[PDB]
RNA sequence: UUUUUU
């Protein structure tokens, strides 16, 4: 029980041990014992190396909570990320039965989540959200942030690149106290979006891989097949029916080639499920639930799951269509082999701009990723 | 009539005193 | 286009 040696409370680290953690992650070991002290943190670490229990079980240990006062905010990128974070407040304060929390976002009725911050049953002291909604809760006072003590904002890169989510978050984060505990974390942070990231930091301490050869996983075989897009889908059937993996995750770059990739999948005896935008929420997070528990192996998306999205079946990645810059790459194929286990990830060339996307991954991380030999790939080589 | 990146900079300066 | 309140 290596976590035990923070001096954590006796119900956290009850609760770290009955989630199987027994030896803490480097990023864990170089973060989690400074935040606990209030420390703002800015902090990088590859795909699946352990960042979301950094500020979990930072904030849960900081945290005394008083009854119906947000004390903690959390803010992510896309809905299912923000479910997937609160499930695990929920698994950490196990055995904490005072600590409440929720999670809010986009595509329910607003009102209900007016009446869950009233009752004195569900009044949360820790709050995940997505920034429209979180915003939308601020600023039509149905929610008091005049006592935040910890704001968390997780793939921060993407949360303040996009505009529409910076204004959200900086309307959040102005209705916040100001001297509080501030705290980062991404797999990507280039040089160009920290300073960005420091106007919410008052010295704080900054973990980073400046040599980004280590932001790849040592793990994760990476290919690529040079084709033409009338070719992907006799290819990509053939690729799930000769590689042996447990789950796949196939990213897509629109919405509407989601839902038809999908329903040929289903039609040639390889079920799958998809998740995107224009869908009902009810509809997103049911299908994300079958997939995350294992009812079917193969899920179709667009980058709603590009990034944080952590399944431990998932062992291969498939680029359908690859990304417009290297970064969403790199949190794509992150998606398999979590915490440094063995993964597979394939992209498909089909375009120019494919080979000059992965023509500039290449330089970013050092990864020689091979074109994808014609008589196949060992199993051993990714199992 | 929403944000420029401009003022979203002057913003945080400003909140920060 | 993709993600993010209506
Ligand atoms: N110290 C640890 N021991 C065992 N498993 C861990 C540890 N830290 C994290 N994990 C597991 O690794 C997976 C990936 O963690 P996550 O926080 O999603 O990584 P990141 O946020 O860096 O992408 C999670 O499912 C988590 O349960
Ligand atoms: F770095 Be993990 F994929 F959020
Ligand atoms: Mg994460």
């Amino acid at each position: 029980t290596g976590f035990k040696d923070f001096l954590l409370k006796p119900e956290l680290s009850r609760a770290i041990i009955d989630c199987g953690f027994e030896h803490p992650s480097e990023v864990q070991q170089h973060t989690i014992p400074q935040s606990i002290h209030g420390t703002d943190v800015l902090c990088q670490a590859k795909s699946g190396l352990g960042k979301t229990a950094v500020f979990v079980l930072s904030t849960l240990q900081q945290l005394d909570p008083v009854p119906g006062e947000v004390a903690v905010v959390v803010i992510c990128n896309a809905r299912e990320l923000a479910y997937q974070i609160r499930n695990e407040y929920l698994r950490f304060s196990k055995y904490m039965p005072d600590v409440k929390t929720a999670v809010f976002y986009g595509g329910t009725p607003i009102s209900k989540d007016a009446e869950l911050l009233k009752n004195k049953d569900t009044a949360p002291h820790i709050v995940v959200a997505t920034p429209g909604r979180l915003k939308a809760l601020v600023r039509e006072k149905y929610i008091d942030l005049s006592h935040v003590k910890n704001f968390v904002i997780d793939e921060c890169d993407k949360v303040l690149e996009e505009l529409d989510m910076r204004r959200d978050v900086q309307e959040i984060f102005r209705a916040t106290p100001r001297d509080k505990q501030v705290m980062m974390f991404s797999a990507t942070l280039s040089q160009e979006i920290r300073p960005i990231c420091r106007r919410f930091l008052q010295n704080p301490l900054e973990i980073f891989v400046d040599d980004e050869a280590k932001l790849t996983l040592h793990g994760l075989q990476q290919y690529y097949i040079k084709l033409e897009e009338r070719e992907k889908n006799r290819k990509l059937a053939q690729l799930l029916d000769d590689l042996e993996f447990n789950q796949v995750i196939i990213f897509v770059k629109s919405t509407t080639r989601a839902n038809e990739l999908t329903k040929l999948l289903n039609a040639s005896n390889f079920p799958a499920i998809t998740v995107h935008g224009h869908m009902k929420q009810e509809e997103r997070i049911a299908r994300y639930k079958a997939f995350k528990d294992f009812e079917k192996r193969i899920c179709v998306s667009t980058d709603v799951f590009g990034r944080g999205i952590d399944i431990e079946r998932i062992n291969l990645a498939i680029n359908y269509d690859l990304t417009n810059e290297a970064d969403q790459y790199l949190h794509r194929v992150g998606r398999a082999g979590r915490f440094g286990t063995k993964g597979l990830a394939i992209s498909f060339v089909s375009s120019k701009e494919d080979e000059e996307v992965l023509a500039k991954i290449q330089e970013r991380f050092d990864v020689k990723i091979a074109e994808f030999p014609e008589e196949g790939i060992d199993p051993s080589t990714y199992l | 009539a929403k944000k420029s990146l401009e003022d979203l900079d002057k913003e945080m300066a400003d909140y920060f005193e």
